[PDB]
């Protein structure tokens, strides 16, 4: 929530794409790690 | 040295897809 | 299933470019090409010399400027990196040596 | 007599995916 | 043949040395206080080597050198 | 990193794989040169 | 699913070795064997 | 309506006979420089070192000048003064001369400014004259050429449009004799007339060479005025090489000595063109060879810090 | 009035190398201090006659940091990868 919170506090629907943009980067932080680590 | 050959061409593919 | 075979008979073009063309020879070069200029600090080695050695390494051919990738790479990094201080080189440098100051 | 076109960047391996969510 | 080098090199390295021998000691302190905290590695290179470099580490490995105390 | 690195239980598994390697490596040209 | 399939370090390790044990000794061999001639 | 031999014969002489005269008078404001600067005025501020560098550097405009001239000659042995560069050339050394006039309207200095280049210059006027009505009745050696013309047209377009610049006036240095906070002198407006008329000349020389030499029509008679383009201009360096050594202040100035270093460095240049003779596809070669070399040092940092090319790359066979 | 200098390093420079004079117990020696918050340090540095160096500081933060920190997450796999292809190759090659 603070997380979200920050995001929509500090950056003419601007926070959607803030946020969409947040979500897109997590899910691809971790599907990027674990193809990677299988990448062994 | 895999990158070389293409720059000594120069100073002297998913066929899925078509 | 009439119709769909009706809408399949006309856009092949359409098709073929959403599906192969769309992402991997449009949006993701460009993508990848401004996010590493994103980050990377302003020196030539990061933004100009290692950008086409890998690129030539993934792409399997050099980018000449015949391509669209020796482009961008020119624009963003050269110009928008390094040039705004090889300027300033140039002009304390090298201009001095020919007549005008 | 080839287009004005990029290619593909991915045909080899997967790492330039890992400059997207960084720079995100 | 190496020994063949030093033989050779040392003779010519000793009287170039000596003389200046202002720059010479200089020039070490430089090398050395670089060396020491590699915080000139930024703008040389681009990758801040200074943040996982270890001062006292190198400090002690200098004194465990030069006075044979391992 | 180097204190999980080199924790006594990856030393002694460390040092049996290189006993049988190093074995290995001997016996094999000793059968070797028994050719 | 196509990373996750690929040979792993057992094959990877029989391809190379098979390959410098199969098509360049024993092509020698063939080679020497068919000149100089269970 | 070609040229018949009696012209031919006739502009020969024309030619050979001025540029034997530029000739001696290259070698006499040589001497020139090399004892005195008064040796051609009149004014009491003759006794500057700085003049006689300047006079120097005229001296090697007019040893330019003769090879111009002599060269001129050169063509007219197979009659090569109706190709339309060659009439290009003509109508520039006449426009030469009309500058050279009108700079010397603009302000003359001395006595023998008027005699020596009105001499040259009336007869040049004169020979280009009745050869126009004669001829109408009928890779980074480019790029270094083309830059010395740019240069020395600017320098002429800031040098005979401008009366003079002035001397900092170093507020109370000796406020009696030693020269200072006073103007600049009748002695050295006429000097710098001279210094951009030499530059003029060298840069219609080394446009006709530029506009002639395109092909690389005589592609090697060149190489005799080839000498006098580089040698001159190397000796013009050295001259100002010494200028620190005889204090002569360089910096302050901009219309006077920054053509001078820029035309002489790049005339020792166009001596290293015609040394190691770039093919304007060899600097690319070693623009290729630094890339190459970097390329496998970024192969090899990526490989051995960053992420092994066995587990980037896609393995077959299963 | 026994330390000679200090010089403030590592990437938020809270650590100092301090260097003792000769009129110290012990000779000349180097020696690591890592400080409080003290707000009233650096007066008492200077006011002694001490030699204070500060490091360059690299104004970025988020530039100067990207590829080191990269390097600190690749590196491990090196390291594990080539102990272990010592072991298991270079001996019973
Ligand atoms: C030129 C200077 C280089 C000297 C040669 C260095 C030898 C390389 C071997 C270790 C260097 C590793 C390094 O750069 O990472 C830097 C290393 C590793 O860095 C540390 O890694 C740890 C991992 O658990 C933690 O992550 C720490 O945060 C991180 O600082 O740090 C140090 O070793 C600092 C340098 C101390 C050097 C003292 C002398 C080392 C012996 C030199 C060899 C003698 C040569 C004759
Ligand atoms: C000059 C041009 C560029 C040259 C670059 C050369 C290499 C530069 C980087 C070297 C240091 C990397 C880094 O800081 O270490 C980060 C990692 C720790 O991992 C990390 O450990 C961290 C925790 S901690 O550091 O262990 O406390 C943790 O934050 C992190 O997630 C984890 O990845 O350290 C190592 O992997 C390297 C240790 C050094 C190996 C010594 C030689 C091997 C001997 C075998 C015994
Ligand atoms: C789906 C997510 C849609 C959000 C739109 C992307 C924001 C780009 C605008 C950045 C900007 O304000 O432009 C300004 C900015 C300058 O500060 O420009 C820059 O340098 C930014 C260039 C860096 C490139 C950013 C990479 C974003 C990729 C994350 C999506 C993962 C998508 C995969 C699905
Ligand atoms: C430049 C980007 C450098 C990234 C620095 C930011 C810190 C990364 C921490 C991410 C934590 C990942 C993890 O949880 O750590 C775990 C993870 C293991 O799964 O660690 C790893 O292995 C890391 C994988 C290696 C990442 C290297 C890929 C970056 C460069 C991509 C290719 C260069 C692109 C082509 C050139 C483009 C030219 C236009
Ligand atoms: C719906 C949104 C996402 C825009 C979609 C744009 C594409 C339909 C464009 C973008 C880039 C274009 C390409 C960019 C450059 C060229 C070269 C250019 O070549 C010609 O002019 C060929 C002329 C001929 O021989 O007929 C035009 C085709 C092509 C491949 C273009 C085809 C159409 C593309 C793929």
């Amino acid at each position: 929530s603070a997380i979200i919170k920050s995001i929509n506090n500090k950056t003419s629907s601007e926070k959607e794409t803030m946020q969409l943009l947040l979500m897109s980067s997590s899910i691809l932080l971790h599907l990027c790690a674990i193809i990677s680590l299988v990448s062994i | 040295n895999k990158i070389k050959p293409y720059f000594e061409a120069y100073f002297s593919l998913n066929r899925w897809s078509v | 299933g009439e119709r769909i075979w009706a809408w399949r008979n006309r856009s092949e073009n359409e098709r073929w470019f959403w599906e192969v063309f769309a992402w991997d020879r449009l949006i993701f070069p460009i993508l990848v090409i401004v996010a590493w200029e994103y980050l990377v600090p302003n020196h030539l080695v990061w933004a100009v010399l290692a950008p086409l050695a890998l690129l030539t390494w993934m792409s399997g051919r050099l980018p000449t400027p015949a391509t669209p990738e020796f482009w961008m790479l020119a624009y963003f990094g050269f110009y928008r990196k390094v040039w705004p201080d090889a300027a300033a080189w140039l002009q304390g440098y090298v201009v001095p040596l020919m007549g005008f100051a | 007599s080839l287009y004005f076109v990029f290619t593909q960047l991915n045909q080899k391996t997967f790492l330039s995916y890992w400059l997207l969510p960084v720079a995100g | 043949a190496w020994q063949q080098s030093f033989e050779t090199y040392g003779g010519k390295l000793r009287e170039v040395l000596l003389g200046q021998q202002e720059a010479a000691k200089n020039v070490a302190k430089q090398l050395d206080e670089g060396v020491t905290y590699m915080d000139w590695t930024y703008r040389s290179t681009g990758v801040d080597l200074s943040a996982v470099w270890d001062p006292e580490l190198w400090i002690r490995f200098r004194e465990a050198v030069a006075q044979n105390e391992p | 990193f180097l204190g999980w690195l080199l924790a006594p239980g990856r030393l002694e598994f460390y040092e049996k794989a290189a006993c049988v390697a190093i074995a290995l490596r001997v016996l094999g040209i000793v059968i070797a040169i028994s050719t | 699913f196509s990373t996750i399939t690929q040979p792993d370090t057992d094959l990877i390790a029989r391809q190379e070795k098979g390959t410098l044990f199969w098509d360049i000794w024993a092509d020698f061999l063939v080679t020497a064997a068919d000149y100089y001639n269970e | 309506p070609e040229l018949p031999l009696s012209t031919n014969r006739a502009a020969g002489t024309q030619y050979l006979a001025i540029g034997a005269a530029y000739a001696v008078a290259a070698g006499a404001v040589a001497v020139a420089a090399l004892q005195g600067p008064q040796l051609l005025l009149a004014s009491p501020a003759a006794a500057d070192p700085w003049s006689s560098v300047l006079l120097g550097c005229v001296a090697a405009t007019y040893l330019r000048a003769a090879g111009v001239f002599l060269q001129l000659k050169a063509a007219s042995d197979a009659a090569e003064l109706l190709c339309w560069r060659h009439q290009r050339l003509a109508l520039t050394a006449a426009a030469y001369g009309m500058v050279a006039v009108l700079t010397q309207a603009a302000g003359l200095a001395s006595p023998q400014l008027l005699g020596l280049q009105l001499l040259l210059s009336v007869a040049s006027a004169a020979v280009v004259a009745n050869v126009a009505r004669s001829a109408w009745a009928v890779t980074v050696a480019g790029l270094l050429l083309t830059t010395t013309i740019v240069v020395s047209l600017y320098g002429l377009f800031a040098a005979v449009f401008a009366p003079a610049p002035a001397l900092p006036v170093a507020v109370g240095a000796w406020p009696g004799t030693a020269a200072a906070a006073a103007v600049m002198d009748g002695s050295a407006a006429g000097l710098r007339r001279l210094a951009a008329g030499g530059l003029l000349l060298t840069a219609a020389a080394s446009h006709g060479l530029f506009d002639f030499a395109g092909s690389v029509p005589n592609p090697t008679i060149y190489s005799l005025l080839n000498l006098g383009f580089v040698a001159a201009a190397v000796l013009q360096s050295y001259f100002l090489y010494i200028a620190p050594a005889w204090g002569v202040n360089v910096n302050w100035d901009t219309a006077l000595w920054g053509p001078m270093y820029g035309t002489a460095f790049l005339g020792l240049v166009y001596g290293l063109v015609a040394l190691t003779k770039f093919d304007w596809s060899s600097v690319v070669d070693a623009v290729l060879r630094v890339a190459c070399w970097f390329a496998e040092l970024t192969m090899w940092f990526w490989d051995t810090f960053v992420w092994k090319f066995s587990w980037s790359e896609k393995t077959r066979r299963a | 009035g026994h330390v000679a200098r200090v010089r403030f390093y590592g990437p938020e420079k809270n650590k100092v190398m301090a260097t003792t004079r000769a009129s110290a117990p012990g000779g000349e020696r180097l020696c690591k201090v890592v400080l409080p918050p003290d707000p009233e340090l650096l007066d008492h540095l200077v006011s002694n006659g001490v030699v204070v160096d500060t490091g360059v500081t690299e104004d970025d933060r988020l530039r100067a940091s990207l590829l080191v920190q990269m390097l600190r997450y690749t590196v491990p796999f090196m390291v594990i990868s080539g102990l272990f292809w010592m072991i298991h190759t270079w001996i019973l090659d």
